[PDB]
């Protein structure tokens, strides 16, 4: 019985974290776009726009 | 001491077992039970691994 519920219990987390891995990758790729560009992009300037 | 009582119920079984196969006995009953068990268990040990 023991070993019912743990094998149970590794089906659910597994699922669990294949879902958080996911979205864990789906960030990773949005980081590495925003610092890209923000990479990619003094009084005399400031004045004109005033 | 262990290894001698374990020993010793193994040369005694071995003795008697013609006597058991005869069965009709509660302990013959037990062992069925047993073989179904196991089985089961290992099943169940090996899905846990994957």
């Amino acid at each position: 019985s023991t070993k019912e519920s743990k094998n149970e219990k590794l089906k659910e987390d597994l699922e669990r974290e294949q879902r958080w891995l996911d979205e864990q990758q789906q960030i990773m790729e949005s980081l590495n776009v925003l610092h890209s560009e923000l990479k990619n992009k003094s009084e005399s300037r400031i004045f004109n726009e005033l | 001491k262990l290894a001698l009582d374990r020993m010793r119920l193994s040369t005694a079984l071995k003795k008697n077992l013609e006597k058991i196969s005869r069965q009709s006995s509660v302990l013959m009953d037990n062992m069925k039970h047993l073989l179904e068990l196991n089985k089961l268990i290992m099943k169940s040990q090996q899905e846990s691994w994957d």
